[PDB]
RNA sequence: AGGGGAUCGAAGAUGAUCAGAUACCGUCGUAGUCUUAACCAUAAACUAUGCCGACUAGGGAUCGGGUGGUGUUUUUUUAAUGACCCACUCGGCACCUUACGAGAAAUCAAAGUCUUUGGGUUCUGGGGGGAGUAUGGUCGCAAGGCUGAAACUUAAAGGAAUU
RNA sequence: GAUUGACCCUU
C-alpha cells in the first residue's frame, strides 16, 4: 500500500501460498519454495530458470502439499496423468 | 481433575450397572468398575500329578482343571497386586501383558 | 431446526477457507444467500460460483480464493439508520479502507459504502473482509 | 512441459514390477493417497506405476533445479535402505544420513552432525519422522519415499512406492540417482541404459 | 568392579581406531608399545588402558566390534558393500501378476512378457 | 481434499453415496416388469415392494416384502425398466 | 572477531544480503544475534522487568530471575525476548539476544486520508499468551499510543504512533500480555488485504542465488 | 467438619428450632 | 446461540433477565433495598456524632495484646451502640 | 397399612484389640431388605458437559439395518429358502497420534467454527462464610421438598499438580 | 491390611 503521492511505503510485500493464497508470515518456517527445473528439448536443466512455487506451512502440516503440488504442476504442465480434478 | 477419561470404569452408555461382591472383602462394586480375572488352574496343584498318576486306577485320566472367576474391588486388587498403581502416560495402556 | 439459511451458508464458507480449500458447497441456496453471494463477488472476494438444481431448494458450490478473511452474518437483522452505519462499520470491520458491512435496503442488498452512494438504509445482514 | 521421452518406457516398468513397487499396502488406506487404482482381492492395493514414474521424474527435477549438489541430504533409517542411500551418496552429491538422524540435526547449530540443506529425502515417512519434524523448523523441502499408509503430513513431493520390499527401495533410490544423473547431464547416454544394476541397492543380511 | 572408566574406554577406542595393525593381542606388548604410543600420567592407568585394548582385539578377532572402526575396516566393508554378483536378481527367472497388474499395464499402454494368473481370495 | 470438482463428481464416488448425499438426490430403487412362466400375465411391480403384490387371475404372488428389496418368487421372469 | 556458523549467517557476514527484509520476505530461520544487530543498528534494547523465580529444593530454595527485554528500532521492526538465568546480568544479555533473533516487522497503516507517512496499524489485531488477550486498534492522528505501559512501550519501539489497545484477562501478567501484543503486532503482516491481493513473482532465495559463494 | 455431618446438625437444629417455636405458639 | 435470546422481539426478555440477574451485585442490591436507611449504624450518612459510654473487654487482632480501651459510642440521631478506634497515639487524653 | 419375612442387616445385644472404642474386626439381631395400594421427590440423579440445526486431519473396530462381489457348507460337489468373508452408504455405544482450532491447564473432534466477538432457544452464576439458615408462602402423615433472604463477619476461599 | 495418638512462635 501506498500514500497518496504514490510513494510505496510498508516495504517488503510478502508472499502468498500458491495453493491457498494466504500471507507467509515472517516467521512461518514451516513454509518452504519448491523449484522445479524444466527442460528444453535436450533433457538437461538450464541453469537459472526453474518454475517456483510457494507452498505454506498450514497446507505441509495439513498433509495437502502432495496433492498441491501436483495440482500445480499439472496445471503449469509439467506433469500429466497424475492429478485429476475430478475426485 | 479427572483422572481417567473412563471415570475409573467401563459405562458409556448405561447410567446403571447391577454391582458384584468382592471376593476378599465382599465389597459392593458396579460390574463394570471390577478388577475380575480368570483363575484357571490344574485341581492338583501342578505337584502331585506324579503321584495321582501313579495311585490313580483309570489310566490316561483327564485330570480336570477348575474354572472360576474371582471379581476384585479397587481396594482389594490395588493390596493384593493384582493391578498396581501406573504412570500417567501408560495408565491409557489397554493391552495386559 | 435450520433457523438461519444464510448463516449456514456464511458458516460453510468461512469454515472451508480457514481449511483452505477451492471450493464449498452450501445447502439450501437462498436468494439472500444468492445476493449476499453477489456482492461478495463484485467485490472480488469468493470468484464463481455454481447454483445445482435439485428441485426442492437449490445448493451453491462456490469456487474460494485466498481472499476472504471473514464472512460473517448479524442476526437478528438490526434495524439500520445512515447516522447507525458508521456504528456498525466501526465495530464489525478491519479498518475504513477495506469491508463491507452488507444490508438489505428497500432498494435491494448491497454493502454500507453502496447504501450511503445511493442514500438509503435498511437492515444489516452481514458483513465480508 | 515434458518432451513425451520422458515417460515409462517399457524396460522402467520391467524393472519396476520385477522390483514389485506397484505392490503397495493392504486395505489400509490413507485418503490423501489417489496413487492407488483398482484394490486387488485379499486386501492388496495396486500402486499407479505411471504416477510412480512421473512424481520421480518431479523430483529429480527439483533436485536438478537445487544447486549446489552437497546440500541435498538422503534421510533412511530403515534397515533396507541404508545402502541405497549410501549408493545414492556415491553417485550424486547428496550427503547421507544412514542408520540414526541424531535430533537437532537441521536445528542446534552446536552439533557435529549439524547440517542446513535445502532438500532432504526421506526413505519412509514413518521412519524417518524425526527429519521431516526438524524440516519443518527450518524451510526444508521434502521428497519422501511413500507407500500408499504412510504419513503424509509435512511431505512436499511422494513417491508412490513399496516401503516393504527392499527391491522396491532400491529400485525407486536407483531410478532417482540414475535420473537426476541424467538431468544435470553428467550421464550423457540419454537413450542408452545405465551400467549401474539396479540390485545394487540391495541389503545384504550376513 | 570391573567396570572402566569412560576415560580408559574411549582411550582404548582410540588407540585401537588408529593404531589397529601396530598392537597385537598380547597384553605385555600391548603396554610396552602402549607406554610410548600414548603419553599416560600413571602405569596403573597404562595398564589398565592397555588390557581393555587387548579385551577390545579379542573382540575384533571373532566378529566385528561396534564404535569401532578403522582403516582395514572401513576397506573391507566398502569392498563388501560395493560387491555385485553378475547373475541378476531381476532376470527371467521362469513374472507372476493379478488380472489388475495385467490390466494396470495395458491402460498405461505398453507391452512387456507376463503370466495370467487368477485373483486369490 | 483442497482442490476437486464437486460440481462434476466421479460416477463411481455418487453412486457410492447415500441416495439423499448427492448433488441431486436420486432414488437408487426402480421398477421391473415380471412375467410368471406360463402366462406371461406381463405386470409392472416396485422393488421395495411392502406389498404381497399378484394379479387378480390366480394365486401367483410374484413378491415378498422385506426390509429393503422384495424378493421375488422362485419362478419369475424380471425385466429392468 | 564473529565466525558465523549458518549460511544465512555467513552471507550477511559477506555483505551478500543489505537488509533484514529480504529475510522476513523469505522466513528464512535466524539464529545468530549478529545478522539482526548488523542490519539493523538503530535498535534499541530496554528490559520491562526482572522478576525472581523460585524452584524448591531439599536445601532451600534456587532462585533464578526472568527477566523480560523488548529490542526494537523507531520504525517498523521489533521483537521480544525472555530468559531466566541466575543472575541479573547475565539474564538481561541472554534476553537481549533472544529479543534481537524474534524481531519481526510491523505493517503499519493508515486510519484514512492515506496523507502522509503511516502512523497506526493497518487493521484491527488480536494476539493472546495465557488468558490475555491483547487488541489493537487504528487510531487516527494525534491520538497517541492508548495502552498501558507495558505495552506501549512495545508499540513506542515498534514505530506506531497512534493506536488504541484493548486488553482481556489477567493483564498483570506481564509476560503474557506482553507475548500477547508481540502475537498482536506480528499478525499485521500477516492479515491479508486487497491492496495484497496483487500475485508476486516469487524470486529466488538469498541463500539459492548466493550459494555459489559457499567454501566449495 | 464433613459437609453431610454439618447438613444432619444444621437438620437437627432447625427441627428443634421448629419443636421450640411450635411449643411457644 | 451464546445462551441470552436474540430474536428482534426479545428485548423484554433480556431487561427482565437483566433486572432478575442485577440482584446478584452487593452494591445494586443494598442501594435498592435501602439497608443504609433501614439497618446501617450511620443511616446511610458519611458522619455521625456520639456519646462514648464504657470501656469494654475486647482485645485487638494479630498481632499484640492490648486492653485498655476501644470507646462504645451511643449514636444521637439512632441511640445504637458502636465501637469507634480513636486513630493517633496517646489516646488517654480525650476519652475521659 | 396388608402380605411376606430365606439372606443380609441402620438400632440394639455381645466377644475382642485399645489409654478409651456405645468404631473398625467376630456372632446374633428388630426396623429394613421383597411385594400390594398410598405417600415421599431427593443422589457425586455425573458425561459434574441443556436442547435443536449446520460445518471442519484421518483411521483399527463394534451394534441395528444393511446398494453390491455368478466368493464357501448339509442337502444334489452339478436351481434354490444358512451363515460367514470383503467394497461399503445410513443411524447408534464408544475408541485410537501432533494440532486446523480451543483452553488457565488438565485436557477437548468438541470443551472447535468465540476481541476476525450475533444460527435459534431454555435454565443457571456474580469473592468466601453466615446459609440452603431466618422469615413468609406452598406441597407432605412425617422426615422433609420447592421458593428463599438480610444483619454480621471476612482477604482470601478456590481451579491445573510445576519443583 | 493389628496396636505409629499428639507436637502452642513470624515472608
Amino acid at each position: 500500500m501506498e500514500n497518496d503521492k504514490g510513494q510505496l511505503v510498508e516495504l517488503y510485500v510478502p508472499r502468498k501460498c500458491s495453493a491457498t493464497n494466504r500471507i507467509i508470515k515472517a516467521d512461518d518456517h514451516a513454509s518452504v519454495q519448491i523449484n522445479v527445473a524444466k527442460v528444453d528439448e535436450e533433457g538437461r536443466a538450464i541453469p537459472g530458470e526453474y518454475v517456483t512455487y510457494a507452498l505454506s506451512g498450514y497446507v505441509r502440516s495439513r498433509g495437502e502439499s502432495d496433492d498441491s503440488l501436483n495440482r500445480l504442476a499439472q496445471n503449469d504442465g509439467l506433469l500429466k496423468n497424475v492429478w485429476s480434478y475430478s475426485r | 481433575p479427572k483422572k481417567r477419561a473412563s471415570n475409573g470404569r467401563n459405562k458409556k452408555g448405561r447410567g446403571h450397572v447391577k454391582p458384584v461382591r468382592c471376593v476378599n472383602c465382599s465389597k459392593s462394586i458396579p460390574k463394570d468398575k471390577a478388577i475380575k480375572r480368570m483363575a484357571i488352574r490344574n485341581i492338583v496343584e501342578a505337584a502331585a500329578v506324579r503321584d495321582l498318576s501313579e495311585a490313580s486306577v483309570y489310566p490316561e485320566y483327564a485330570l480336570p482343571k477348575t474354572y472360576n472367576k474371582l471379581h476384585y474391588c479397587v481396594s482389594c486388587a490395588i493390596h493384593a497386586r493384582i493391578v498396581r498403581v501406573r504412570s500417567r502416560e501408560d495408565r491409557k495402556n489397554r493391552a495386559p501383558p | 431446526t435450520r433457523s438461519s439459511v444464510l448463516a449456514d451458508a456464511l458458516n460453510a464458507i468461512n469454515n472451508a477457507e480457514k481449511t483452505g480449500k477451492r471450493q464449498v458447497l452450501i445447502r439450501p441456496s437462498s436468494k439472500v444467500i444468492i445476493k449476499f453471494l453477489q456482492v461478495m463477488q463484485k467485490h472480488g472476494y469468493i470468484g464463481e460460483f455454481e447454483y445445482i438444481d435439485d428441485h426442492r431448494s437449490g445448493k451453491i458450490v462456490v469456487q474460494l480464493n485466498g481472499r476472504l478473511n471473514k464472512c460473517g452474518v448479524i442476526s437478528p437483522r438490526f434495524n439500520v439508520k445512515i447516522g447507525d452505519i458508521e456504528k456498525w462499520t466501526a465495530n464489525l470491520l478491519p479498518a475504513r479502507q477495506f469491508g463491507y458491512v452488507i444490508l438489505t435496503t428497500s432498494a435491494g442488498i448491497m454493502d454500507h459504502e453502496e447504501a450511503r452512494r445511493k442514500h438509503v438504509s435498511g437492515k444489516i445482514l452481514g458483513f465480508v473482509y | 512441459s515434458l518432451p513425451a521421452t520422458f515417460d515409462l518406457t517399457p524396460e522402467d516398468a520391467q524393472l519396476l514390477l520385477a522390483a514389485n513397487t506397484h505392490l503397495g499396502a493392504r486395505n489400509v488406506q490413507v485418503h490423501q493417497e489417489p496413487y492407488v487404482f483398482n484394490a486387488r482381492p485379499d486386501g492388496v492395493h495396486v500402486i499407479n506405476v505411471g504416477k510412480t514414474w512421473e512424481k520421480l521424474v518431479l523430483a529429480a527435477r527439483i533436485i536438478a533445479a537445487i544447486p549446489n549438489p552437497e546440500d541435498v541430504v538422503a534421510i533412511s533409517s530403515r534397515t533396507f535402505g541404508q545402502r541405497a542411500v549410501l549408493k545414492f551418496a556415491a553417485h550424486t552429491g547428496a550427503t547421507p544420513i544412514a542408520g540414526r538422524f541424531t535430533p537437532g540435526s537441521f536445528t542446534n547449530y552446536i552439533t557435529r552432525s549439524f547440517k542446513e540443506p535445502r532438500l532432504v529425502i526421506v526413505t519412509d515417512p514413518r521412519s524417518d519422522a524425526q527429519a521431516i519434524k526438524e524440516a519443518s523448523y527450518v524451510n526444508i523441502p521434502v521428497i519422501a519415499l511413500t507407500d500408499l499408509d504412510s504419513p503424509s503430513e509435512f511431505v512436499d513431493v511422494a513417491i508412490p512406492c513399496n516401503n516393504r520390499g527392499k527391491h522396491s527401495i532400491g529400485l525407486i533410490w536407483y531410478l532417482l540417482a540414475r535420473e537426476v544423473l541424467r538431468l544435470r547431464g553428467a550421464l550423457v547416454d540419454r537413450t542408452q541404459p545405465w551400467s549401474i544394476m539396479p540390485d545394487l541397492y540391495f541389503y545384504r543380511d550376513p | 568392579g570391573r567396570v572402566r572408566t569412560k576415560t580408559v574406554k574411549r582411550a582404548s577406542k582410540a588407540l585401537i581406531e588408529r593404531y589397529y595393525p601396530k598392537l597385537t593381542l598380547d597384553f605385555q606388548t600391548n603396554k610396552r608399545l602402549c607406554d610410548e604410543i600414548a603419553t599416560i600420567q600413571s602405569k596403573r592407568l597404562r595398564n589398565k588402558i592397555a588390557g581393555y585394548t587387548t579385551h577390545l582385539m579379542k573382540r575384533i578377532q571373532k566378529g566385528p566390534v561396534r564404535g569401532i572402526s578403522f582403516k582395514l575396516q572401513e576397506e573391507e566393508r566398502e569392498r563388501k558393500d560395493q560387491y555385485v554378483p553378475e547373475v541378476s536378481a531381476l532376470d527371467l527367472s521362469r513374472l507372476n501378476v493379478d488380472n489388475q497388474t495385467s490390466d494396470l499395464v495395458k491402460s498405461l499402454g505398453l507391452k512387456l512378457p507376463l503370466s495370467v494368473i487368477n485373483v486369490s481370495a | 481434499v483442497l482442490v476437486q470438482d464437486l460440481l462434476h463428481p466421479t460416477a463411481a464416488s455418487e453412486a457410492r453415496k447415500h441416495k439423499l448425499k448427492t448433488l441431486v438426490q436420486g432414488p437408487r430403487s426402480y421398477f421391473l416388469d415380471v412375467k410368471c412362466p406360463g402366462c406371461l400375465n406381463i405386470t409392472t411391480v416396485f422393488s421395495h415392494a411392502q406389498t404381497a403384490v399378484t394379479c387378480e387371475s390366480c394365486s401367483t404372488i410374484l413378491c415378498t416384502p422385506t426390509g429393503g428389496k422384495a424378493k421375488l418368487s422362485e419362478g419369475t421372469s424380471f425385466r429392468r425398466k | 572477531g564473529w565466525v558465523p556458523v549458518t549460511k544465512l549467517g555467513r552471507l550477511v557476514k559477506a555483505g551478500k544480503i543489505t537488509t533484514i527484509e529480504e529475510i522476513f520476505l523469505h522466513s528464512l530461520p535466524v539464529k545468530e544475534f549478529q545478522i539482526i544487530d548488523t542490519l539493523l543498528p538503530g535498535l534499541q534494547d530496554e528490559v520491562m522487568n526482572i522478576k525472581p523465580v523460585q524452584k524448591q529444593t531439599r536445601a532451600g530454595q534456587r532462585t533464578r530471575f526472568k527477566a523480560v527485554v523488548v529490542v526494537g528500532d523507531s520504525n517498523g521492526h521489533v521483537g521480544l525476548g525472555i530468559k531466566t538465568a541466575k543472575e541479573v546480568a547475565g539474564a538481561i544479555r541472554a534476553g537481549i539476544i533472544i529479543a534481537k533473533l524474534s524481531v519481526i516487522p510491523i505493517r503499519r497503516g493508515y486510519w484514512g486520508t492515506n496523507l502522509g507517512q503511516p502512523h497506526s496499524l493497518a487493521t484491527k489485531t488480536t494476539g493472546k499468551c495465557g488468558s490475555v488477550t491483547v487488541r489493537l486498534i487504528p487510531a487516527p492522528r494525534g491520538s497517541g499510543i492508548v495502552a498501558s505501559p507495558a505495552v506501549k512501550k512495545l508499540l513506542q519501539l515498534a514505530g506506531v504512533e497512534d493506536v488504541y489497545t484493548q486488553s482481556n484477562g489477567k493483564t498483570r501478567t506481564l509476560e503474557n500480555t506482553l507475548k500477547a501484543a508481540f502475537v498482536a503486532i506480528g499478525n499485521t503482516y500477516g492479515f491479508l488485504t486487497p491492496n495484497l491481493w496483487a500475485e508476486q513473482p516469487l524470486p529466488v532465495s538469498p541463500l539459492d542465488i548466493y550459494s555459489d559463494e559457499a567454501s566449495a | 467438619m464433613r459437609a453431610k455431618w454439618r447438613k444432619k446438625r444444621t437438620r437437627r437444629l432447625k427441627r428443634k428450632r421448629r419443636k421450640v417455636r411450635a411449643r411457644s405458639k | 446461540g451464546k445462551g441470552k435470546p436474540r430474536g428482534l422481539n426479545s428485548a423484554r426478555k433480556l431487561r427482565v433477565h437483566r433486572r432478575n440477574n442485577r440482584w446478584a451485585e452487593n452494591n445494586y442490591k443494598k442501594r435498592l433495598l435501602g439497608t443504609a436507611f433501614k439497618s446501617s449504624p450511620f443511616g446511610g450518612s458519611s458522619h455521625a456524632k456520639g456519646i462514648v459510654l464504657e470501656k469494654l473487654g475486647i482485645e485487638s487482632k494479630q498481632p499484640n495484646s492490648a486492653i485498655r480501651k476501644c470507646v462504645r459510642v451511643q449514636l444521637i440521631k439512632n441511640g445504637k451502640k458502636v465501637t469507634a478506634f480513636v486513630p493517633n497515639d496517646g489516646c488517654l487524653n480525650f476519652v475521659d
